[PDB]
């Protein structure tokens, strides 16, 4: 049951896998209406993934945090132009995360595509589930390959002020090492977007 | 017309304790405050400290080393001190007097109004209010100076 | 539709009565659900 | 026998939009025949792309001169239907009613300067979030036409409508951070002895513009 | 920072004019106003308030405000005119009054 | 049975061991119908801006809907005013109402009653959002329908008609301090 993805020219395979879930669609929606005069302009330059670091997660780590990051997350190579060039962007995103386990530690680590949370009050979250996700428990798949549509109040948005996707993680389980387990192990987003597009380019910056 | 005198050592060695004083024996300088300014040789304007009746003080940071001023009201004679002094200070006493006090506050801050505040529940410090309902420019009700 | 299920319709035409709509060019929730997996993942005995 | 019926309460007011038409006090009056009027028009917005208007630029004229500087800026007014640069054109006397509009903005350039001298003004749009630019070849990258003036002089450049929302508000607080709507530009990258040549402008509603929700404001 | 002329002339009868600059930090949230500061004696109020004066002071030398910038002018010049007229403003920056050096009126 | 663990829904349904399943006729549970009853909400005086989520949280709509973050609601309002309330559509000024060329509407006991289009010029409205630094705050100015000016507006309320909502968000419910919460 390996899952070997692809976006663009970056190949992500894995050995251990679950099996993809989606997000509120399953195919994107229609691209252009009234919002942008065609002015869209499709791009395939880019959709490669990028890594990211979220915490670490260690035995101490008790039920209920959660370390949250935003996108776009504010790319530095592809897609990090695309941002400083048009003031329109709209993207569906593809996000894989990676916790490397031994294999003989469970913490049931929790992964969710929620979009635009604003401060869950510890009662809310034992209900978070109910937003795209797939916990992963190292009993099991090391990874979680969700995808989600880009869901937001306009066609188009600005992704310098209103950032519709932002990944969660939650420990349900804290880690539990043995000799056997890694004490300690990391979390990494392979966060990728896909289905870009953009309209209207904003001058130069001199 | 309120009367005002200033006397003050005229001969004197830098770099001590140097002490001018000055009279306001009218209205413009009783319920205001005292001045004490100098204007820099061949260069542009200068500034010194100055403080209201009720003791409060306010000078320039940059020498505040050396500036520190009281007063008094029943002889009509308020003190003064500049210490440190270097050769590059030199100057006529003038304009004993203070014409002026302060005021910062100021609201309504872009097209919102703080009086019409509570028509969207606002939360928090910021009590200016968005006075037009349309086009968002700061959202809704965000804090003033 | 919702709340309001009236044999006469309304009095008023639907542009003055809703706001109208419009399309380009279902739902989600109620098809995850439909197409849960059920039954037993292993032979039953008995 | 009599009919039964409840009347709802407050199903019925006199709402100042009227769906419902009038009782008549007379029963019939005959009015001369008012067809074949010389000219009629059915809506505002027919009339409006009928006849282009003049916007008001500095120093209270339509026209705008031909700088001879190193500053290749010309007119930079936000597109907000309210901007001074518009106040004075039938398009936002209109829009002033209305709130929300959309679509293209048809900004018609003509060129009124004499035969012995012609220049090249290049328009450009830039999209809100960043300030608007400051010369040419910095406002290139954004949608912008360049055009010489030669046989004939009207030139019609359609400032496009692209924003987050489907509709944008055509009244908006203009005082500070600037408007969201968009800034538009008419930077003159060269002119060859044509000082007293001067241009003017014309604005008009688009292929499409057809505002919504009307609210008779203060005026 | 306040800055002042010091530099001025004229002749007797004809006006001359002062010119006070000023910036939003001072010159805005209060008064301005003009003393007969001769150069070796005290001086005395003749103009406080922009609008109002005291009593048994005269009024040949009017102030005014305007925007952000303060202007007097000399009326009839005499030779009790030859003294410094200084001036000031609230300095916000440092809740203080910053004054001004006075201008050499000279009379010829 | 299960091990899915994709997060893709599984239920036995008391298949699992010789039970058949009694038919489950959904109904009082669509959110064109659950989400169609007038909700008292604090009316503000004179001026209070008409818009979703203004409604305290703890009204059965005001919490079963902000289970969902994009509603469409087609609004409509009934107010219990002391003069001709004017109502105003979004982005007129604030200076607009009590023109009366808007739409206005003369006292009738007890209360008056009006239908409200749709005006907030997006998709749908968004209940929560993001990147602004809570139904006070944390949300754009525009997502409202208008304003309802008054001499004095005593008990305002909305009606919500064929409202599809979006995208889910978690509720939460009264958590008691003792087991079997007796109420």
């Amino acid at each position: 049951r390996i899952l070997t993805t692809r976006n663009g020219h970056t190949t992500s395979t894995t050995q251990s896998s679950v099996g993809v879930t989606y997000g509120y669609a399953t195919a994107e929606d229609f691209v252009s209406g009234p919002n942008t005069s065609g002015l869209e302009t499709r791009v395939v330059q880019a959709e490669r993934f990028f890594k990211t670091h979220l915490f670490d997660w260690v035995t101490s780590d008790p039920f209920g945090r959660c370390y949250q990051l935003e996108l776009p997350t504010d790319h530095k190579g592809v897609y990090g132009s695309l941002t400083d060039s048009y003031a329109y962007m709209r993207n569906g995103w593809d996000v894989e995360v990676t916790a490397v386990g031994n294999q003989f530690n469970g913490g049931c680590l929790l992964v969710a595509m929620v979009p635009e949370l604003c401060s869950i009050d510890k009662r809310g979250l034992y209900q978070l589930t109910l937003f795209p996700h797939q916990f992963i428990n190292p009993r099991t798949n090391m990874t979680a390959h969700i995808t989600v549509p880009f869901v937001g109040v306009n066609r188009y948005d600005q992704y310098k002020v209103h950032k519709p996707w932002t990944l969660v993680v939650m420990v349900v389980a804290p880690l539990t090492v043995n000799t056997e387990g890694a004490p300690q192990i990391k979390v990494y987003a392979n966060i990728a977007p896909t289905n870009v597009h953009v309209a209207g380019e904003f001058p130069s910056k001199e | 017309q309120v009367q005002l005198r200033e006397s003050g050592p005229s001969l004197v060695k830098p770099s001590q304790t140097l002490s001018l004083t000055c009279t306001a024996s009218g209205l413009s300088l009783s319920d205001k405050a005292v001045g004490w300014v100098r204007r820099a040789p061949t260069k542009a304007l200068e500034w010194l400290g100055s403080i209201d009746t009720g003791s409060s003080t306010g000078y320039n940071p940059g020498l505040k080393s050396r500036l520190s001023i009281t007063k008094d009201n029943s002889r009509n004679q308020v003190s003064l001190t500049i210490t440190s002094v270097t050769t590059e200070d030199s100057a006529t006493y003038y304009c004993a007097t203070v014409h002026q006090h302060t005021s910062e506050k100021r609201t309504c801050p872009r097209a919102y109004r703080p009086d019409c505040a509570a028509r969207w529940d606002c939360p928090g410090g910021a009590d200016c209010g968005y006075c037009n309902f349309g086009a968002g420019s700061y959202g809704r009700c965000t804090p003033f100076t | 539709s919702g709340n309001t299920g009236s044999i006469i319709n309304n009095y008023y035409m639907q542009q003055y009565q809703n706001s109208m709509d419009t399309q380009l060019g279902n739902d989600w929730f109620s098809k995850l659900a439909s197409s849960a997996f059920s039954g037993l993942f292993g032979a039953l005995l008995a | 026998g009599i009919f039964p019926v409840a009347c709802s309460d407050g199903y019925g007011g006199l709402v100042t939009t009227d769906p419902k038409t009038a009782d008549p006090a007379y029963g019939k009056v005959f009015n001369p025949p008012r067809n074949m009027l010389p000219g009629r028009f059915t809506n505002f917005l027919d009339v409006a792309e009928a006849c282009p208007t003049f916007l008001h630029f500095e120093g209270d004229v339509p026209y705008v001169t031909t700088k001879t500087d190193s500053d290749r800026v010309l007119a930079q007014f936000d597109l907000s239907l309210a901007a001074k640069h518009m106040s004075n054109t039938f398009l936002a006397g209109l829009a002033q009613y209305y709130t929300q509009y959309s679509g293209t903005i048809n900004l018609h350039f003509m060129f009124t300067g004499p035969t012995d001298a012609k220049a090249r003004y290049m328009i450009a749009y830039a999209p809100p979030g960043m300030e608007p630019p400051k010369t040419p070849e910095a406002a290139a990258h954004c949608i912008h036409a360049e055009w010489d003036t030669g046989l004939n002089s009207k030139f019609t450049f359609s400032i496009p409508y692209l924003s987050a929302a489907d509709y944008a508000y055509t009244a908006s607080d203009a005082a500070e951070t600037t408007n969201v709507q968009g800034w538009v530009c008419l930077f003159q990258i060269t002119h060859g002895k044509a000082d007293g040549d001067a241009l003017v402008v014309l604005a008009s509603a688009g292929k499409d513009f057809e505002l919504r929700l009307p609210v008779d404001a203060r005026t | 920072v306040l800055t002042q002329p010091s530099s001025v002339s004229g002749s007797l009868g004809q006006r001359v004019s002062i010119t006070c600059s000023g910036s939003s930090s001072n010159v805005g949230n209060g008064y301005v106003s003009w003393y007969q500061l001769i150069p070796g004696s005290a001086p005395r109020t003749l103009i406080y308030g922009d609008t109002n004066r005291a009593s048994g002071v005269p009024d040949r030398f009017s102030g005014s405000r305007a925007g952000n910038t303060a202007t007097l002018s000399i009326s009839s010049l005499q030779a009790e005119d030859e003294a410094e007229y200084f001036c000031a403003s609230p300095e916000d920056s440092s809740s203080n009054a910053n004054f001004g050096s006075g201008t050499t009126l000279t009379v010829l | 049975t299960s091990t899915g663990e994709s997060a893709d829904p599984v239920t036995a349904t008391v298949e699992n061991y010789g039970g058949e399943t009694q038919v489950q006729r959904r109904q009082h549970t669509d959110v064109s119908f659950i989400l169609d009853r007038f909700v008292k909400v604090t009316p503000k005086d004179q001026i209070n801006v008409l818009d979703l989520m203004q409604t305290p949280a703890h009204t059965l709509v005001g919490a079963l809907l902000r289970t969902a973050t994009y509603y469409f609601a087609d609004l409509e309002v009934a107010v219990k005013h002391e003069g001709n309330l004017t109502w105003v559509p979004n982005g007129a000024p604030e200076t607009a109402l009590d023109n009366t060329t808007n739409p206005t509407a003369y006292h009738k006991a007890p209360l008056t009653r009006l239908a409200l289009p749709y005006t907030a010029p997006h998709r749908v409205l968004a209940t929560v959002y993001n990147g602004n630094c809570k139904a006070a705050r944390a949300l754009p100015t525009s997502f409202n329908y208008g304003a309802i000016k008054a001499t004095r507006v005593t008990e305002l309320l909305y009606r919500m008609k064929r409202a599809e909502t979006y995208c889910p968000r978690p509720l939460l419910a009264i958590h008691p301090s003792e087991a079997r919460h007796k109420q």
